[PDB]
């Protein structure tokens, strides 16, 4: 890779490029190249005695989509592959 | 929107290349069929006639077989789309993280041009508090387990509470259940049980 | 090899050690908060509770896990074994 | 060989738009089935389950 410099942070990519290294415009500003960022790194407090029970809620909406159907198309062989032609 | 502009995109680009494909030789003197016929015998012209029929037909294959593999994962994608409604929209579905990242309530199905979305309705939590539980209630020997809840403490006291809100309730007769005796659980905790049926027979 | 023809092969863009981790990451939530984890923020659970619940979920009554607890944790370290064992001799 | 190659050119750019395709989606069949999570769990220093 040219006209990238590499830097060794890591940040949450989003051009991906291969081997476990991206690419992204970042801070002037110039393109780096680094490896992604699996996720947030935390430790969950885990004991034999400790439970946690949630006291509220938010009622969110997930956006999907999915595609069911396409475009209907009809060919035929006398009209595109020869033209005014009887030979 | 991708998945929806995908399956047009491509479709109008393989239109193109059909489009496109008419204007190759495919090897031969000319791309029009009507310029060798002008300008060459038919007698003569037959073998670019033929190369040209090869080259058509082998487009024309390569473009079914496309269209082919297209179809073959729309009715995959329009086979997961009508489970998705029959389960999310048509009920409530016990599979988790099938109707979205959540708990999920209902889904609002919403027409779209060559395709459908689904207005999912999760239920996530969003402030959790931490407590010190126990998987049993010493008494009077009997070991009380909660039929519904789970046992919480907030330092001094003992409550049940639902696995997805924090209620907090007397520990009680009515939400918990009796089985065997008291040495059978490696970590217990002792304390006791309301019992309501004790205060109103006197 | 098989890249002398032109056959050029690209390199995925997860290798196998970030999927290694993606692996060790769900394993840690599934042990350690259940099902919480993976239907919002992971809430710290006992692996006992857990095993009750997952009892539960199968119209088992809850009571019978504590009370065979060290046989359940024998018969679990005894068919891991089993999978290592019969993975090791395709 | 390149010279009659302009003949084909659609057909080739038909393999090569298959073949970043294929690519593509086996790179984003591996997204979907281990990246469930976007936060990275550690497993806890007590081992005692
Ligand atoms: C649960 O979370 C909701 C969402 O933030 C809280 O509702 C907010 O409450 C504050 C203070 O009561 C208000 O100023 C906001 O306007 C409320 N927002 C909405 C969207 O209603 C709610 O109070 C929280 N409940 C508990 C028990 O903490
Ligand atoms: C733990 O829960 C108990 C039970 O609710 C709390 O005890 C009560 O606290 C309220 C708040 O002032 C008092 O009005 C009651 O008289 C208390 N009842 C008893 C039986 O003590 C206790 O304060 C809670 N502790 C913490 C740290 O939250
Ligand atoms: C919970 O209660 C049990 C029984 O009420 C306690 O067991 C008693 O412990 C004392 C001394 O620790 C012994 O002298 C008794 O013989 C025990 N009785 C029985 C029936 O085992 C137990 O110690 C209590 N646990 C806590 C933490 O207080
Ligand atoms: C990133 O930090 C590490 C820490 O030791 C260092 O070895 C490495 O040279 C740094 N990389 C760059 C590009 O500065
Ligand atoms: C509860 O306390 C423990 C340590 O005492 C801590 O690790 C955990 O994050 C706390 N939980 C919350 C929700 O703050
Ligand atoms: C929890 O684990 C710690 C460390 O092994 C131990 O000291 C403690 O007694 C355990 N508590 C219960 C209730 O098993």
């Amino acid at each position: 890779l040219i006209g990238a410099e590499h830097v060794n942070n890591s940040y949450e990519c989003d051009i991906p490029i291969g081997a476990g290294i991206c690419a992204s415009y970042q801070t002037s500003q110039s393109i780096i190249a680094y490896t992604m960022s699996l996720g947030a790194e935390n430790s969950v407090a885990y004991s034999n005695n400790s439970i946690a029970i949630p006291t509220n809620f938010t009622i969110s909406v997930t956006t999907e989509i999915l595609p069911v159907s396409m475009t209907k198309t009809s060919v035929d062989c006398t009209m595109y592959i020869c033209g005014d032609s009887t030979e | 929107l991708g998945k929806l502009q995908d399956v047009v995109n491509q479709n109008a680009q393989a239109l193109n290349t059909l489009v496109k494909q008419l204007s190759s030789n495919f090897g031969a003197i000319s791309s029009v069929l009507n310029d060798i016929l002008s300008r060459l015998d038919p007698p003569e012209a037959e073998v670019q006639i033929d190369r040209l029929i090869t080259g058509r037909l082998q487009s024309l294959q390569t473009y079914v077989t496309q269209q082919l593999i297209r179809a073959a994962e729309i009715r995959a994608s329009a086979n997961l789309a009508a489970t998705k409604m029959s389960e999310c929209v048509l009920g409530q579905s016990k599979r988790v993280d099938f109707c979205g990242k959540g708990y999920h309530l209902m889904s609002f199905p919403q027409s779209a041009p060559h395709g459908v979305v689904f207005l999912h309705v999760t239920y996530v939590p969003a402030q959790e508090k931490n407590f010190t539980t126990a998987p049993a209630i010493c008494h009077d020997g009997k070991a009380h387990f909660p039929r519904e809840g789970v046992f919480v403490s907030n330092g001094t006291h003992w409550f049940v509470t639902q696995r997805n809100f924090y209620e907090p309730q007397i520990i009680t007769t009515d939400n918990t259940f009796v089985s065997g005796n008291c040495d059978v659980v490696i970590g217990i905790v002792n304390n006791t049980v309301y019992d309501p049926l004790q205060p109103e027979l006197d | 090899a098989q890249k002398f023809n032109g056959l050029t092969v690209l390199p995925p863009l997860l290798t196998d050690e970030m999927i290694a981790q993606y692996t060790s990451a769900l394993l840690a939530g599934t042990i350690t908060s259940g099902w919480t984890f993976g239907a919002g923020p992971a809430l710290q659970i006992p692996f006992p509770m857990q095993m009750a619940y997952r009892f539960n979920g199968i119209g088992v009554t809850q009571n019978v896990l504590y009370e065979n607890q060290k046989l359940i944790a024998n018969q679990f370290n005894s068919a891991i074994g089993k999978i290592q064992d019969s993975l090791s001799s395709a | 060989c390149s010279n009659l190659l302009l003949q084909y050119g659609s057909f080739c750019t038909q393999l090569n738009r298959a073949l970043t395709g294929i690519a593509v989606e086996q790179d984003k069949n591996t997204q979907e089935v281990f990246a469930q999570v976007k936060q990275i769990y550690k497993t806890p220093p007590i081992k005692d389950f």
